[PDB]
């Protein structure tokens, strides 16, 4: 499973860079792959995120990358800062 | 030293 | 079709958000409104989910808490890369 470590690597990065996320080419450049390539591989991880069983998507605003929780997932959400 | 990254809280919010 | 799936998709989405500090079973329990069992079946699996290599975040227990952790063969990459840290 060739890109197996590889999107766990981008999955670790994203996790660690928080809500303000990171860029494709920070991405790539951490990675040391092409753009072309990080990008395939966040798709990816998007996809699988995507799944009912995870609990956080992966989205893109303002040209970042981040992980955030499924909105859906929201009134557990509240019953947790009470 | 092994390390292992953690993340800061989320968005506390109102909720 | 897996009916503990939202389940275990809560769980993952609480732990996400309680960050650093993260999250004693008691309190994963009291949020799911599930027994302390239930929850920590849920909690397992999701535990053997992340083990896989594809994965890159962790769940590690220490200090009476459930947290999210990068693994440790991935440190020289999040290097490159304030964040809180566990060692």
């Amino acid at each position: 499973g060739a890109l197996k470590p590889a999107k766990a690597i981008v999955e670790a990065l994203l996790f660690a860079a928080g809500d303000e996320g990171l860029s494709l080419s920070q991405i790539a450049a951490v990675l040391e792959v092409s753009e072309l390539e990080a990008k395939a591989v966040i798709e990816e991880l998007q996809q699988d995120c995507r799944r009912e069983e995870r609990g956080i998507q992966l989205v893109e605003l303002g040209g970042v990358f981040l992980l955030a929780t499924k909105k859906e997932h929201a009134p557990y959400l509240k019953k947790l800062v009470e | 030293r092994a390390l292992l990254f953690t993340k800061p809280p989320s968005d506390l919010s109102a909720y």
